[PDB]
RNA sequence: UUACUAAGUCUCAUGUACUACAU
RNA sequence: GUGUAGUAUCUGUUCUUUUCAGUGUAACAACUGAAAUGACCUCGAGGCUC
């Protein structure tokens, strides 16, 4: 992640599923951790979702998540909204 | 930790981007990187495609793209010796 | 550490300017 | 180009030096130094103007022209053989030898006489490593003043080697 | 102090003609209540996209869809077991699924699925470019043409499902020619041609692989490693009949190749070839195969670069065993073509990669594979066919052409006030004048007495329900009556002796002319009679000001005092007066009402003020008021059928031309729409066309300004002749539609017929068996002189040969005596040519050829003899190729590869009059150019512009200005002393201007101390000259003022002073892979800030649309919904460096076309001017500012 | 008229802030 | 107004086996290995020295 360092990430070639981020960490854009003008939403490699896992959040990786997240209009022009599969696979 | 995780994501854009420059790079790995991608635009885009085909003057257009694609490989030089 | 003057027999179209002039104090 | 300016008071400050001469010439730069000693001014600035042209005029109009803080302001304009000669008698001259090298070469400045060891030892200045090459090969191991003198080049290890003649004839030339 | 900071409005006046790509699914159904068939095709150029129908065996324009704002890299139809939407991909690596649908009333492009690949950037690793889906619908794939390769399994469903991608990577393998088999269900199977990028030989091998869709992922095959001449890919469907086995068509060079999966067979076919082989000849190749296949005949055409189309079909060899065989032949072949169609119907489409699209049905289908002479077999792989190519087109038929300009090279402005574009044809070699005037035809026109002023026509009572038509003209002193019938036109009581304000049919089979002085009430007796059953003075003796009327109805307006309004008696004829006074308290000066219907209300009234009143027909009251400018020239007053607006379209004196809304009931005056129209008193007249019925106004000035309203939108336009005294509709039992009869400025009647109209899609009309010119063209000229006259330079594909054809007025000229229009230059190649003026009475014409030489010329023009005389006068060897030049004052000036060189003109052969060593940054010259003899801009391939100075008496241009980034830059040109416009290999507009530090210096100094000599420098341009000498050694830089990216190649930029006589003057440039465009300036600063406003509304609208969209999620539609293509607009226009000043107007267009709803939820985010006011400014480029 | 550059490492002391942790 | 552990930063101070070779360095630095003893000449420098 932006701020936590020893977060890992998965950077496949995303899906057609969408990631699911729980209401605590709702509203931040999963790379730049940004709560301004999200744009697209997050997807995900199916490698990312199967079974449980899949209501994971994709940013605190515990929590099971109701809301999508959606990358911010920085990050999306930065590109990094298509750069690959966001998820924190070690909980750090 | 924090350059030990910029190692592995050199790594993994290294893999997706094919060449990136990491600290050491031979001019023969990186100029072969410039190659291929002034000759993958050139015929990635229809519009230049387009221009080097009359500017060269082939019969054909195709001949220019596919030249290009040819013209990635090192040994298409000597190849085109052989002929 | 190439200019042409173009005498008038139509021969100096290969002719020097400092010749060509040289060709007018000349004549 | 660059002209040196001096007896400047610390209180005359860089745009005042610039409008000052900007009256004169165009000024490229100014270089008008500040002390870490004192955390002022040290009294002597440098004024590069566009060239030699505006550089020596303003040299000529400038001198002994304005006055700032009742002091007057200044402005000034901003590799030969030797031959090491040992056991000189004690009645050699310095002009004497002036005389006896003058033959051989021109001097580009005066003997030096010093003592080594007791022992009279000078160096003389050639303006040419030829005419030097001249006075080594008739004075070298000679007597004059009933006393053998030694001539040979003086150590810079010595001079006179392959570089030394390609330079010195092109500092001649 | 003022802001520079030029603000450029880039306009797509003609969109991207090069066609890359296509697809064969039916998209919408139209026009039919229930009906599917499979005959349709799209067809996209990068950005551009169009949709065309042929159901008639000959193609359509359906819609031409909204600007996408990206570059489609491939695009394939997808049929699944329903409407065939097409699969696209495109930049952003998104692959956007797509169906075309009809929404209110066009039909628009939806967008389904778009699925996040790569970056966005076109790239190598990007999986585009190459791109195909199953023949049975099931996956789609995508590959990059490199590192890796993604397949998607497509699903439907009661909403469409894309699966998860299944990737292969191959890191160093570089991926060439996807083609992918069809398959029975059994299991996808796709075939790529492999070139390793990272080995010490050249290896080109192919491979298969088969997608398994029980193990959900891709499997390699067979590797068969080719020799390295290999081409392309094709698949055979089925050889079922013979002997899952899929096998694929290689083309190779000079030779053919079939290979199995299993390797089992591969069959060596050499490809036949021509008999004239003219000079250079290549081993060629086949550019595009395609499959077919019907009643057990399955048959493959496959073109070759020469572009012979051959055919495949496969023979089991019956003595042998059953066992495929391969056999070429010969068809009507055809101009290359990129890729091929072919309908359910026998219709074969060939989208050619060239120039124009065209369309077949074939009939011959060919020769039959029972013929060994001409026909090559499998039997034995070593043989050769030579042919000689047959242009009596026996076996293919041209339905349908699609005029194209896919390579535009070179182009030259004509007639600057009607925009015209005189460029080339690339294969027909054709002059194509594209023109933004109305296409206007002229025929069977007729020389009339001088001194004519007005027109008008009237249906001629005296024959009811007959072509007789009464055509009445008029003289200031005389008035004359003419008879129209078919193909009979003659001339015949009425008032000869006066002039005739106006005249019109009353109710049925009754006229009335009102005259000056006094009136006339006409009808029709017998044939050639007619009788006034009533006269009328004006008050009681004075000079009628005006006079107008309707059906029924009629007004005219006498000196000052008072107005008279007539009716016509219901079931009879008569004439009847109001006692009344409507005194108009001033002196009226013309008078407008509407004519189309037998009542109409709102009489509108001029004064000659300068204002301008209504009048309610209770009965009469001024309900509003204009002032504006000068006196009102004329004024007619229409309303249109299809909304029912009334428009007031009111002309003005000195060429101001307006056009106001018109509200029924309260009879306000609102929403102006004025313009500026050349210098003359304007003259209107209404007449009714189609193309739907449509109604315009024809405007009489210095130019001809046809005034019409498409839907929602309205252009005034200049028409194709030059000048029309008086214009009126015209019906002829000889075919006619949108016929008019009219009047030059000459005082000659004519007849003729507009055709193309300049809507927002087209904007232009195109003024132009197989038909292919072996010269190619190569560039354009015009004579400095002559204010238009055009010469064209071509050559020859072959041995080294030219052509020289010049053209001035309507159509080119003869040369000499003889009956040849053009002129051949035998072993003369031309690499740059350029016409230049040695003297003022002499033209000479400069070409460099390739053999490195400097040929001049001298062109003749006979004058009523009239032909065009080029004679050879000297010959000039050069060092470099000359790839610029141009007229310097008196001489030529050229660039070299390194230095320019300015030749003077001397005798037996030209002069080097002066030579100018360039700084060692440039390498070659591509362009440049001059500002009035003082300045110029040298252009470089790799480096940028440079700007240099001519200093007399010093005989050197001296360089003052750098650039401050590497550009390489195509064409250039001067839009002032100080600025630069110049264009990119890649596509990049950008305009430089030099910094006012540099202007202070050399508008104070002169030239000559540049080079050597005091000029005092800032301190910090030295410390850059010895800090950074590289970059700032010509000790200035280029700030950058305006950039842009045109995804074109931009050929020729021109700088006109005016376009179409407005006032901002405008620059515009034609694309190499064809294109026109413009940039305006935009005056004061709130026009910028609305459009910029604009702008940005619609940048983000689809996320807007998708924010919105999601919030009704919240409390109970993709993210590129409204783009239809993941591209923003800020990053495809950045792309290689950001838009600077330049705000587009591409996009502000698209705002047009969106629905009410739409629109009016995009304006909400603005406090400013509602919707009607924002499609106001956006449709007030294209009226005022050009 | 002086044409513009010095501290570093170690050792043993002084100057000053700070971070977890406990009453 | 305290104690436990620990950190950073000044400043003071001072120059570690004379050399060779390797690693290392942008070059340094730093690190890694070994070790001359004796005689003579001129003004710490120097030796086709033995």
């Amino acid at each position: 992640s932006r701020h936590q360092f020893d977060l890992i990430m998965c950077l496949k070639q995303p899906g057609v599923q969408t990631g699911l981020l729980c209401e605590k960490c709702d509203g931040k854009c999963p790379i730049c951790d940004s709560y301004v003008r999200p744009k697209r939403k997050v997807r995900v490699c199916e490698n990312c979702s199967f079974g449980k896992q899949a209501k994971n959040c994709i940013i605190c990786n515990l929590n099971v998540g109701v809301n999508d997240a959606f990358y911010c209009w920085e990050c999306c022009r930065l590109g990094k909204d298509k750069d690959g599969c966001p998820r924190i696979l070690n909980l750090g | 930790a924090e350059k030990q995780r910029q190692l592995k994501l050199q790594k993994i854009y290294k893999q997706k981007y094919i060449g990136l420059g990491d600290e050491s790079t031979t001019r023969e790995q990186w100029q072969r990187n410039v190659r291929n991608d002034t000759l993958n635009t050139l015929q990635g885009h229809s519009a230049s495609l387009e221009y080097v085909s009359l500017s060269r003057g082939d019969l054909s257009i195709r001949d220019t793209r596919i030249h290009l694609l040819k013209s990635m490989s090192p040994g298409y030089k000597a190849y085109l010796r052989e002929e | 550490q190439e200019l042409e003057l173009e005498e008038e027999d139509e021969e100096g179209n290969v002719m020097s300017k400092k010749v060509y002039d040289e060709l007018k104090k000349q004549g | 180009n660059t002209v040196y300016v001096g007896n400047i008071d610390p209180r005359i400050t860089k745009e005042q030096l610039y409008e000052l001469f900007i009256q004169i010439n165009p000024v490229l730069r100014i270089k008008y130094p500040k002390d870490k000693v004192l955390q002022a001014y040290q009294g002597y600035a440098f004024i590069e103007f566009y060239n030699q042209g505006d550089a020596q005029y303003a040299i000529k109009i400038m001198n002994n022209t304005v006055r700032l803080y009742d002091r007057l302001i200044k402005v000034r304009q901003v590799p030969i053989a030797k031959l090491f000669i040992k056991n000189l008698a004690d009645s050699i001259d310095s002009d004497q030898l002036v005389k006896i090298f003058n033959k051989f070469g021109k001097l580009i400045r005066e003997p030096e006489i010093f003592y080594l060891s007791k022992l009279k030892c000078a160096y003389v200045y050639f303006e040419d490593f030829e005419k030097a090459d001249l006075a080594i090969k008739s004075l070298n191991n000679q007597l004059v003043a009933n006393n053998r003198i030694t001539v040979d080049y003086a150590f810079k290890n010595g001079k006179g080697n392959a570089k030394y003649g390609d330079d010195v004839d092109r500092l001649l030339n | 102090a003022k802001d520079d900071e030029l603000y450029l409005y880039h306009l797509t006046l003609k969109k991207q003609t090069n066609f890359v790509h296509s697809c064969i699914g039916h998209f919408v159904d139209l026009e039919a209540g229930s009906k599917r068939e499979q005959s349709q095709l799209c067809v996209a150029t990068e950005t551009h996209l169009e949709l065309y129908d042929t159901a008639d065996g000959e193609l359509k324009l359906i819609a031409k869809f909204q600007n996408l704002f990206a570059t489609i890299t491939s695009m394939k139809s997808l049929d699944l077991p329903w409407p065939t939407f097409l699969a696209l991909t495109s930049d952003s690596g998104n692959l956007s699924i797509v169906q075309i649908i009809m929404h209110a009333g066009a039909l628009r492009l939806k967008t389904l699925v778009n699925q996040p690949l790569t970056r966005t950037t076109l790239r190598r690793v990007s999986p585009i470019s190459y791109m195909e889906i199953d023949p049975n619908g099931r996956c789609i794939i995508l590959s990059s043409v490199e590192q890796n390769k993604l397949c998607f399994l497509v699903d439907y469903a009661q909403k469409l499902r894309i699966s998860s991608p299944l990737e292969i990577i191959r890191p160093h393998m570089v991926t060439l020619d996807m083609a992918v088999v069809d398959v029975n269900f059994n299991n996808p199977c796709f075939v790529t041609l492999e070139i390793d990028n990272a080995a010490t030989q050249l290896s080109v091998h192919l491979i298969f692989y088969v997608l398994e869709l029980g193990l959900n992922h891709i499997v390699k095959k067979a590797d068969y490693l080719v020799n390295p001449s290999a081409n392309f890919v094709l698949s055979l469907p089925d050889l079922s009949r013979y002997n899952f086995n899929p096998f694929v068509v290689i083309g190779f060079e000079n030779h053919i190749l079939v290979k199995d999966m299993n390797g089992f067979f591969s069959l060596k076919v050499e490809i036949p070839k021509r008999s004239i082989t003219n000079s250079r000849h290549k081993n060629v190749t086949i550019i595009s195969g395609i499959v077919q296949k019907l009643k057990n005949d399955f048959f493959v055409l496959l073109q070759s670069n020469h572009g012979d189309l051959f055919k495949l079909t496969v023979s089991p060899d019956t003595n042998d065993r059953n066992r495929p065989l391969v056999q070429l032949s010969y068809f009507d072949t055809i101009q290359n073509s990129h890729q091929l169609h072919i309908f359910k119907n026998g219709y074969l489409f060939a989208l050619s990669e060239m120039n124009n699209n065209f369309l077949f049905q074939f009939e011959k289908l060919g020769v039959e594979k029972n013929d060994f002479s001409n026909v090559l077999t499998s039997k034995d792989p070593n043989k050769s066919l030579v042919f000689e190519p047959s242009i009596k087109l026996q076996n293919l038929s041209i339905l349908s052409q699609q005029l194209n300009l896919n390579p535009s090279i070179k182009s030259q402005i004509v007639s600057d006030s009607p925009l015209s574009i005189a460029t080339k044809h690339f294969t027909n070699n054709k002059i194509i004048t594209l023109t933004n005037a109305v296409n206007y035809s002229n025929l069977i026109s007729t020389s009339l007495p001088p001194n004519a002023t007005k027109l008008w026509l009237i249906p001629d009572p005296a024959t009811t329900g007959d072509n007789n038509t009464l055509l009445f003209i008029t003289f200031p002193k005389k008035t004359m009556i003419l008879q129209i019938d078919n193909e009979s036109m003659e001339e015949l009581f009425k008032l000869s002796q006066d002039t005739t304000i106006h005249t019109c049919l009353m109710g049925s089979h009754s006229i009335i002319q009102v005259c000056t002085a006094e009136l006339r009430h006409i009808v029709p007796t017998g044939k050639s009679r007619y009788s006034n059953k009533l006269t009328w003075v004006p008050p009681a003796g004075i000079r009628i000001v005006c006079a107008t009327s309707s059906k029924t109805q009629l007004i005219i307006s006498l000196s000052n005092y008072e107005l008279v309004y007539f009716k016509i008696d219901v079931s009879s004829d008569s004439l009847i007066e109001l006692t009344t006074h409507p005194e108009l308290d001033t002196m009226p000066s013309k008078v407008a009402i509407v004519q189309d219907t037998q009542h109409a209300d709102l009489l509108a009234i001029a004064d000659n003020e300068g204002m301008i009143k209504i009048m309610s027909l209770d009965f009469l009251t001024v309900i509003s008021l204009q002032l504006v400018s000068e006196k009102i020239s004329d004024m007619i007053m229409v309303r249109d059928s299809s909304i029912g607006q009334l428009n007031l379209h009111v002309g003005l004196e000195n060429g101001v031309y307006m056009k106001f809304h018109i509200g029924d009931v309260d009879g306000s005056f609102t929403d102006i729409k004025r313009r500026f129209l050349g210098l003359k008193p304007v003259s209107l007249s209404y007449l009714r066309e189609i193309s739907k019925w449509m109604s315009c106004v024809v405007c009489h000035s210095s130019s001809t300004w046809v005034s019409y309203t498409w839907k929602n939108v309205w252009t005034i336009r200049q028409l194709k002749d030059q000048n029309m005294l008086s214009c009126s509709k015209f019906v002829n039992a000889d075919v006619a539609i949108n016929g008019v009869c009219s009047i030059s400025s000459s005082g000659r009647l004519n007849i003729g017929r507009v055709s193309n109209f300049p809507t927002l899609d087209n904007w232009f009309h195109v003024h132009e068996m197989l038909q292919i010119s072996t010269f190619r063209p190569r560039t354009i000229l015009s004579f400095p002189n002559n204010p238009k006259s055009i010469l064209f330079i071509d050559n020859h594909s072959g041995k080294k040969q030219c052509r020289i054809s010049l053209q001035i007025d309507g159509e080119c000229l003869k040369f000499g005596s003889s009956d040849h229009l053009y002129k051949i230059l035998d072993d003369i190649d031309c690499v740059s040519a350029a016409i230049i003026d040695f003297t003022r009475q002499a033209d000479h014409l400069i070409i460099c050829a390739g053999d490195k030489r400097l040929l001049t010329y001298k062109i003749l023009v006979n004058k009523d003899k009239l032909s065009f005389d080029i004679e050879l006068l000297h010959q000039t060897e050069i060092i470099s190729p000359i790839h610029a030049m141009l007229k310097f004052k008196n001489f030529l000036l050229t660039a070299m590869g390194s230095t320019i060189v300015l030749y003077g003109l001397g005798k037996k052969q030209l002069l080097r009059r002066s030579v100018t060593q360039t700084p060692v940054s440039i390498t070659k010259i591509v362009s440049m150019h001059q500002w009035n003899y003082e300045r110029l801009a040298v252009g470089d391939i790799h480096e940028s512009v440079t700007l240099f100075i001519w200093d007399p008496a010093g005989n050197v241009f001296i360089p003052y200005v750098d650039d401050s980034v590497k550009r390489h830059v195509t064409v250039l040109k001067f839009l002032d002393e100080a600025t630069v416009i110049g264009a990119d290999r890649y596509g990049n507009a950008w305009t430089l201007r030099s910094p006012p530090e540099c202007e202070k210096i050399m508008s104070n100094h002169d030239p000559s101390e540049l080079s050597n000599g005091a000029i005092k420098y800032p301190l910090d341009v030295i410390t850059l000259q010895q800090k950074l000498p590289n970059t700032y050694d010509c000790k200035f830089k280029f700030q950058l003022l305006n950039h842009f990216f045109v995804n074109d190649i931009i050929t020729d930029f021109h700088i006109l002073d005016s376009l179409s006589n407005s006032d901002r003057p405008g620059c515009i440039y034609m694309g190499l892979q064809g294109t026109v465009g413009c940039f305006i300036p935009l005056l004061s600063k709130g026009n910028v800030f609305m459009m910029g406003n604009i702008e940005n509304i619609m940048a983000e609208a689809d996320d807007t649309f998708y924010l919105d969209y999601e919030s009704r999620k919240k409390n109970n539609i993709c993210e590129g919904s409204c783009s239809i293509l993941g591209r923003d607009h800020q990053e495809y226009r950045s792309y290689y460096a950001p838009v600077r000043k330049v705000i587009d107007g591409d996009l502000c267009e698209n705002f047009l076309r969106l629905s009410l709803n739409e629109q009016e939820f995009l304006a909400k985010n603005l406090k400013s001017v509602q919707v009607e006011d924002i499609i106001q400014t956006i449709n007030e480029v294209r009226t005022n500012y050009m």
